[PDB]
């Protein structure tokens, strides 16, 4: 979801 | 390497049926423990649940038995996964 | 600024604060704090994880 712990255009890395 | 089991205070499900409310899964998972909390994301492709649904238990060792009795069984019609909400993903990634 | 305001509970934020766990609903782009909802810490971090497809609403965004 959108949150504060991530906002990137994927959760990937 | 890891350990051959885990356990917390919350678990994952999903495949759910497309009528199943959070009111089923308390209704569903209560006779393993006490159950303290329920949520359900809202998928804004059609505006519903995006196929699965969260739970958690007043203990995390009631949780291990609620996957250990309900893991790839039928709720609603068709099978539903069970298991703690740290080791799987979504099918979308 | 001073126009921040939870639709929950009685605090606010910040404009630049992320170290705190909170979410942004996907029908009225409003935050929200973990502590004001039945959510828990534990419950946060996969919700985090879910894509971004799926999200949070408030106890009216979810029926209205
Ligand atoms: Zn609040
Ligand atoms: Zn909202």
């Amino acid at each position: 979801a959108r949150t504060k712990q991530t906002a990137r255009k994927s959760t990937g890395g | 390497a890891g350990h051959m089991a885990t356990t917390k205070r919350v678990l994952y499900v999903g495949g759910l049926a497309e009528e199943v409310d959070d009111k089923v899964l308390h209704a569903a998972f209560i006779p393993f423990g006490d159950i303290t909390d329920i949520q359900i994301p809202l998928d804004y492709e059609t505006e519903k649940h995006r196929g699965f649904a969260f739970v958690e238990f007043e203990l995390a060792e009631d949780a291990a038995a609620a996957i250990d009795n309900m893991n790839e069984s039928e709720l609603f019609g068709r099978t539903i996964r069970v298991n703690l909400a740290k080791p799987m993903r979504i099918k979308e990634g | 600024a001073k126009g921040n305001f939870c639709p929950l509970c009685d605090k606010c934020y910040d404009d630049d604060d992320y170290e705190s766990k909170m979410m942004q609903c996907g029908k009225c782009d409003r935050w929200v704090h973990s502590k004001c909802e039945n959510l828990s810490d534990e419950m946060y971090e996969i919700l985090s994880n879910l894509p971004e497809s799926v999200a949070y609403t408030c106890v009216n965004c979810t029926e209205r």
